[PDB]
């Protein structure tokens, strides 16, 4: 009965910023790794940063690694993804999951959001 | 705990992380030099849906913790609620997972449809049975 909710989509310019935002409802929260995914069109679905617990460690996709960062705020139940200099390949369904840090390793559960539309063109 | 040899993954609960504390039932001192890439882990095989390639139910599954998978190679793959190991064959937007069995059949995976991520790569197998 963990409830997660996704937001902070929407349309940007490649080179810009975005911020996702996913609360967290039926869990105790600061017990649990939080990760973020992406699935973009036909493609599988690949977990594009993590945190643990209390934020001692994290993961990053190697692609978004040093634009992406993940942080999390265990008073308010919320893990947040900051995208900066956006690619047009960051277009995606971004998703919340739950999971577990094991020696540094983000390991995920079955549990997800319905996700949010993140997609990047030009004018 | 780090210096304890690789964990055991046992029984797993439906939707719970794989490395989950409770799902850690023993740990054993292997070698790191034993798998290329190296093993982070060994997960408990259930079933015979392996067997043609020697993988029997019970043996214990030396897994390297990545994404990064090609068609050809047996997976770690959680789809909703569940944990499979099979041979990846990736095609559009359905993923396909074949055994090494002829009684079975390929699980077939529509990625509008479900949730599926890779959990690792199968890099060997240790069978410790007290009968062989």
């Amino acid at each position: 009965q963990v409830q997660l909710v996704e937001s902070g989509g929407g349309v940007v310019q490649a080179g810009g910023s975005l911020r996702l935002s996913c609360a967290a409802s039926g869990s105790i929260f600061s017990s649990n790794a939080m990760a973020w995914y992406r699935q973009a069109p036909g493609n599988v679905r690949r977990l594009v940063a993590a945190i643990s617990s209390r934020g001692d460690n994290t993961n990053y996709e190697d692609s978004v690694r040093g634009r992406f960062t993940i942080s999390r705020d265990n008073a308010e139940n919320t893990v947040s993804l900051q995208m900066n200099s956006l690619k047009p390949e960051d277009t995606a369904i971004y998703y919340c999951n739950v999971g577990s840090f094991y020696r540094g390793n983000y390991y995920g559960g079955s549990s997800w959001g319905q996700g949010t539309q993140v997609t990047v063109s030009s004018h | 705990e780090e210096e304890e040899g690789l964990p055991l993954v046992g029984r797993v609960a439906a939707g719970e992380p794989l490395l989950a504390q409770q799902h850690i039932e023993g740990h054993y001192q292997v070698d790191p030099s034993l798998f290329k890439p190296n093993a982070d882990f060994l997960l408990r095989v259930s079933g015979m849906s392996m067997k043609d390639i020697g993988i029997m139910d019970g043996d214990l599954l030396a897994v390297h913790k990545t994404q990064d998978v090609r068609n050809g190679q047996v997976v770690v793959a959680r789809i909703d609620d569940e944990v499979t190991v099979k041979r990846l064959k990736k095609q559009g937007n359905k993923v396909e997972l074949l055994p090494e069995n002829s009684e079975f059949k390929p699980i077939v995976v529509d990625l509008r449809q479900q949730s599926f991520t890779i959990e690792g790569l199968a890099v060997g197998v240790i069978r410790n049975g007290d009968w062989l």
